[PDB]
């Protein structure tokens, strides 16, 4: 889960944590792609 | 270090006095030889101390018609041999045979590239015979023409007993071949012995001393800094991350055989790094305002180009005639050379060739550059001097007579030189024999019209100093440090004084004189002529009439008209 | 052969539930070799198949394997990786946290083929389960250049796995069967050629431009080229076509040199690339440079004067970082007339972004890129204000190069969107690239476009589905236009039609230009009646302008200077 820091990071997904990556991560959706979930199909 | 090589293939020198002198001046100190190793005719008693540190020879080596006891090439690496004498020949001795070369002794010396060895008539050698040539020579031209002379009228000492194998160079003990190729062990090209750890990097030509990269004896295609490798490193190193263009500001540039941090003058950049003496088509030579030239691209007609001699135009003649006077019409930086051969001033019957005229030679008054030499060896009685070449400013010398001159006066009834304008001499060396007349030849600065610490003036078989001071052959005081050039006054290279109308003077008419002149910086220039002459003031200023403080007859604004 | 796989740049990035990202995976590196993008094996579960990743022989960039539970990724015949990319500035293979809650993860990883890695480094860690990845050494794979920065760790708790095979030495095998250890070409090696060795004899080694090992010392047989690739051979730099010539002294064919474009070398460039003067296929010339044509194909020379500014655009230059164009750097692009690079209009603009503290972009700065007129890379538009129904802003885009696409196969990439035409009335030429049109709500008027005679490199497609439907846009106020040319129409507009029947005066066209009935007399010129001379006297049924000049007309209006008609 992430904090109050990711609410407008992630565009069209739900921010996850990673403990040994320690670093800010999103999770694209179906016909959503990119690093911040930014590029299509 | 960089010495351009003779071009003398089988023919007498010009002056056998200075032969010698000229191989002196021109083969001491070199390391890369970036042409031809040529030692022709050179008589007993000779001081061949200059061949103790020239061990790469990218051209032919010609040992030829020498009455030298030996030629000292022990220091001899590698011959190359880009150009060759012959077809298939690249190390020749010929005719050397008391005097002729009793050894060769070639210590160092084992890779040819490319060529043959031409060992005839010479009855002076022993070991000419023994030598195993196919270790010497690459293994694509391993069927090549190996013509060994057997005459030699004297019988002399078996190899030294220290070293095996019976390939020897000389007596010496330290005179004997080591084998590089046949000693090897599996596919390796060089090897120091027969173990296979003792093989050398692919890159290594003759030899090396470890197994790196770094310590060949000398390798193939082009060194710098030590490390060498197949191709050169170019100026632009083309990415394939984004597929852009990144110049390399460590990339060299390609001269000869090795690879440096920028090659010297004489030699005309291109935008691969592959610098050399005539630039190709769709070319311009340019300035880089740096003292340095780097031709680039040009624009899509290109016209106006003057073609000389060792060109596309002019290949086979030599001689300036009538035939080509038009190509030289008007232009000012002659692509090529210009030689005035004894046969450019007689009539051959049936072959249409006419004598050129005293007027004629008027073509080259606004000649400023020669890229090549000047060859004069030809003059009527019209004109003592080079009246008609006053105005060449720099001779560039890339192209030169026999590979060794520049600037070379044969037989001429020359008494002063008169070029004024001369302020560089490239490339070559200046040679001035059998001229009885021209006195005129220690007063000149030739020091200061050098670019290479390799050149000097060879003066011989001309005008004494006898001839000279009885007849008063001696200029004005008006050039400055003894640097004088012919007895008229208006030819000094460097005075204490300006110049009025390129000529040397006492003082500038500003206080004196009936017309009037202003000061310039260097040069000494009249203004208008209806300037009103100030008796005892500095008169004219300026060009423009508006600057005097009074003028003739009519008081205008812009100037002062006479109407 | 040798199929180009395009690759991905969604580092560690889950795509949907993990069955969606692995049929995403599935789909994207289905039979394909070489790959250009990022190798990323990410979010693989226990009981799934990875066969369709043994057919992949190269990888340009970095690969990234993380959080995976299969206990066997099939990399074998992964030869050598590039690394064009990396992922913490110095790294190339980071296999990195693969465990469960049972610490069951990747038990083993087979990289037979792996011999070579020129750049990056190798960073493994968390790995709870892993056999024999622990004795392959790397200084055999890793250069001396990168050896500082490469750190890795293995804790192997209760992983109950066998013993490795004695058979190879040093004890460095990746699997635990038969022929499944490490090809180590550095160490058992001579030191007399800079470049690898397949024995241990010192005259049979490899070439220089030959990388991860070969099969003999001719440059033919050999595995990959190491910088730059020919055409079977690997050379270091492919010569121009004009090489020197000893015997002429003038330029000469080449007997075997080609054009450089990227690792391999061609024979020709494609028709949007630039030629320069070393012989290599250039995406973008230098800083002091012209973009010109000469002879057909594009070339640069040195530009002379002012030299005043080229566009960088988004992803080459200064802004590789960044992902979108917004109100930051719109300042960059005022007086803009080429676009050297890409765009990116995203939703991430028209929003706000508090992480980067940027300011909302007000839709009315639009009209900046009004000046520019043509685009090398992709147009990826992928958000549009819910009021104007037009793409008006790249009016005066001419042509679209196409020389960096997104993804690799799509160039104009028009997708969810609310416009009711495109409105590309000045789009002439699309020199690669696919155009796209899907996800919209009202945009028909794209099937009667006929995009087969706009581009004319082969190979190419078009996807156009699902954005309006025949049947809605059948009434009368959506029509594509009467009496003109079905070629193509943009919008309901009557200017959109691409070729007109008479008259193509402007962007626009009308019935006829009127000779007759019109104050204004226009002669036809190819279809396209412009304006004559303005002080000729318009008659009476007849024929008043013929061409362009003063010198066509029968009676001047106010004064005769021979045959022309002036106004003085
Ligand atoms: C609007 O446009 C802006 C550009 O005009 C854009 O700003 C960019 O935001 C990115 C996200 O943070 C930055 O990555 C990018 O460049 C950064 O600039 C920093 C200095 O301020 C550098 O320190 C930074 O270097 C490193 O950053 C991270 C650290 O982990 C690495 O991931 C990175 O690879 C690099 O090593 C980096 O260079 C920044 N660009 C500019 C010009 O400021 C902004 O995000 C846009 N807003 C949107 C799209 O909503
Ligand atoms: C390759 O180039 C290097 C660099 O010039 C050569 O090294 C020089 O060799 C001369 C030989 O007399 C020495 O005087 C210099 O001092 C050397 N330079 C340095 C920096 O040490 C080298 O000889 C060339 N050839 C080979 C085969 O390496
Ligand atoms: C992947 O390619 C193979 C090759 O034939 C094919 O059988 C398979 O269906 C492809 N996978 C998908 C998900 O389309
Ligand atoms: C990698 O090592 C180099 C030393 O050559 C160092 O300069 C650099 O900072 C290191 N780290 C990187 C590239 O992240």
């Amino acid at each position: 889960k992430c904090s109050s820091d990711m609410n407008g990071y992630c565009l069209h997904g739900q921010c996850i944590y990673l403990v040994d990556m320690s670093q800010n991560y999103c999770r694209c959706e179906v016909g959503y792609t990119g690093v911040r979930c930014e590029h299509f199909f | 270090q960089v010495c351009t090589g003779t071009d003398m293939k089988l023919r007498l020198p010009a002056s056998p006095e200075t032969h010698l002198d000229m191989l002196r001046h021109l083969y001491q100190g070199c390391q890369v030889v970036q042409g031809n190793l040529e030692l022709t005719y050179l008589p007993t008693n000779a001081s061949l101390s200059f061949l103790q540190d020239i061990q790469e020879v990218q051209g032919y080596v010609l040992i030829a018609h020498n009455q030298v006891r030996q030629v000292p090439l022990q220091r001899l690496r590698i011959v190359r041999g880009t150009q060759l004498f012959e077809d298939n020949y690249a190390l020749a001795v010929l005719d050397n045979g008391p005097g002729g070369l009793r050894e060769l002794q070639l210590r160092s010396l084992t890779e040819i590239l490319k060529g043959g060895v031409l060992i005839q008539r010479n009855p002076q050698l022993c070991y000419q015979d023994t030598i195993l040539w196919k270790d010497i020579f690459h293994k694509n031209n391993q069927l090549a023409l190996t013509l060994i002379d057997t005459n030699r009228s004297r019988a002399c000492h078996p190899c030294s007993p220290m070293c095996k194998g019976s390939r020897c160079w000389g007596e010496s003990s330290e005179d004997c071949q080591s084998l590089t190729r046949t000693v090897c062990a599996g596919g390796c090209a060089r090897c120091k012995g027969p173990l296979p750890t003792d093989c050398c990097h692919e890159q290594c030509a003759a030899g090396c001393t470890g197994p790196k990269h770094s310590d060949c004896l000398a390798c193939l295609h082009f060194n710098h800094s030590g490390i060498c490798e197949l191709h050169c490193p170019a100026l632009v190193t083309y990415n394939t991350d984004t597929f852009e263009s990144m110049p390399n500001p460590e990339g060299r540039y390609t001269f000869g055989a090795s690879c440096v941090t920028a090659c010297p003058y004489n030699y005309l950049s291109t935008d691969v790094g592959s610098c050399t003496l005539v630039c190709p088509l769709h070319n311009q030579e340019v300035t880089a305002e740096d003292g340095t030239q780097r031709c680039e691209k040009c624009s899509k007609p290109c016209a106006r180009v003057c073609y000389g001699l060792g060109m596309e135009h002019l290949r086979e003649v030599r001689a300036v005639t009538s035939a080509n006077i038009q190509e030289f019409a008007g232009c000012k930086k002659i692509f090529g050379s210009l030689a005035f051969l004894p046969e450019s001033f007689d009539g051959d019957p049936a072959s249409n060739t006419a004598p050129l005229q005293p007027e004629q030679l008027q073509v080259f008054e606004t000649l400023e550059e020669i890229t090549g030499y000047l060859y004069i060896s030809a003059w009527p009685d019209s004109l003592p001097d080079l009246s008609v070449f006053q105005n060449l400013q720099v001779i560039r010398g890339r192209i030169l007579h026999n590979g060794a001159y520049s600037l070379t006066l044969q037989g001429l009834g020359i008494s002063w030189l008169g070029l004024r304008s001369l302020r560089e001499l490239g490339s070559g060396l200046a040679l001035i024999h059998h001229n009885t007349h021209l006195c005129f030849v220690h007063t000149v600065p030739w020091d200061q019209l050098f670019r290479n610490p390799h050149q000097a003036l060879l003066h011989t078989a001309n005008r004494p100093e006898d001839e000279c001071v009885g007849e008063g052959l001696a200029c004005h005081q008006l050039c400055a440090r003894g640097h004088c050039w012919g007895p008229g006054p208006t030819q000094c290279v460097n005075c204490s004084q300006f110049l009025r109308g390129q000529e040397c003077v006492e003082e500038c008419r500003v206080l004196q004189g009936l017309p009037r002149e202003y000061v310039n910086a260097r040069h000494c220039l009249p203004c208008h002529p209806e300037c009103q002459p100030q008796n005892g003031s500095v008169t004219c200023f300026g060009p423009e009439a508006d600057q005097c403080v009074a003028c003739a007859h009519y008081k205008d604004p812009p100037f002062c008209v006479a109407r | 052969e040798k199929k180009v796989c395009q690759g991905t740049s969604n580092k560690l990035t889950q795509l949907g539930t993990f069955e969606d990202h692995f049929l995403s995976l599935q789909r994207m590196f289905n039979n394909c070799e070489v790959v250009l993008g990022n190798l990323e094996i990410t979010y693989v579960q226990r009981n799934y198949d990875l066969s369709f990743l043994k057919t992949i022989q190269e990888v340009a960039g970095y690969v990234l394997i993380a959080l995976n539970t299969v206990e066997r990724i099939p990399l074998e015949n992964l030869q050598i990786i590039r690394g064009n990319m990396y992922y913490e500035n110095s790294y190339a293979l980071a296999v990195l946290s693969n465990y469960d809650a049972n610490k069951t993860g990747l038990k083993e990883l087979p990289m037979r083929n792996l011999q070579e890695i020129l750049h990056g480094a190798v960073r493994f860690s968390n790995n709870p389960a892993l056999c024999n990845v622990e004795s392959i050494q790397w200084r055999d794979i890793v250069s001396s250049d990168f050896l500082s920065n490469m750190s890795m760790d293995f804790q192997n708790h209760l992983g109950s796995c066998q013993k490795c095979d004695p058979s190879c030495p040093n004890g460095s095998c990746w699997g635990a069967g038969e022929e499944n250890c490490q090809k180590l070409t550095k160490i058992i090696c001579a030191q007399q050629c800079s470049g690898r060795c397949r024995g241990k004899s010192p005259s049979d080694c490899c070439h220089n431009q030959c990388a991860a090992g070969c099969t003999g010392p001719r440059e033919s047989d050999c595995l990959v080229c190491r910088k730059f690739r020919d055409e079977a051979t690997c050379k270091d730099t492919c010569p121009p076509l004009m090489l020197y010539n000893p015997t002429t002294y003038q330029m000469d064919v080449n007997p075997e040199g080609k054009y450089s474009f990227g690792a391999t070398c061609v024979k020709k460039c494609p028709r949007n690339y630039v030629v320069t003067d070393h012989g290599s296929c250039v995406r973008a010339c230098g800083a002091d440079s012209y973009e010109m044509e000469e002879d057909g194909v594009r070339k640069c020379k040195k530009c002379e004067g002012p030299c005043r500014k080229v566009c960088n655009g988004i992803g080459i230059g200064e802004f590789k970082d960044s992902l979108s164009i917004n109100a930051t750097n719109i300042k960059h692009f005022k007086n803009c007339t080429s676009i050297s690079g890409d765009l990116h209009i995203l939703p991430v603009a028209f929003r706000g972004d508090s992480f980067t503290h940027t300011p909302p972009l007000d839709p009315q700065e639009l009209d900046i890129l009004k000046t520019v007129k043509e685009i090398t890379g992709f147009l990826l538009i992928q958000a549009w204000p819910e009021n104007r129904t037009d793409l008006h802003a790249f009016e005066n885009l001419e042509i679209i190069r196409g020389r960096t696409k997104q993804h690799g196969q799509f160039s104009l990439a028009v997708v969810s969107l609310n416009i009711t035409s495109l409105g590309l009335r000045s789009l002439k030429e699309i020199s690669d690239g696919d155009v796209i049109i899907s996800g919209n709500k009202n945009l028909c008027y794209a099937n009667t476009i006929n995009w087969k005679k706009l581009f004319g490199t082969s190979g190419q497609k078009t996807k156009i589905i699902s954005n309006r439907g025949e049947n809605s846009c059948k009434a009368t106020g959506q029509v594509c236009h009467a009496l003109c040319s079905p070629e193509g129409c943009w919008g309901p507009e009557p200017r959109d039609c691409v070729s007109c029947r008479n008259v193509s005066r402007g962007r626009e066209c009308v019935d006829k230009c009127n000779l007759l009935e019109g104050e204004p007399r226009e002669f036809v010129e190819n279809s396209e009646c412009i304006q004559c001379h303005p002080e000729c006297l318009p008659q009476a049924m007849n024929i008043t302008c013929t061409g362009r000049g003063p010198d066509n007309c029968i009676q001047c209006a106010h004064y005769i200077d021979g045959p022309h008609c002036v106004k003085t």
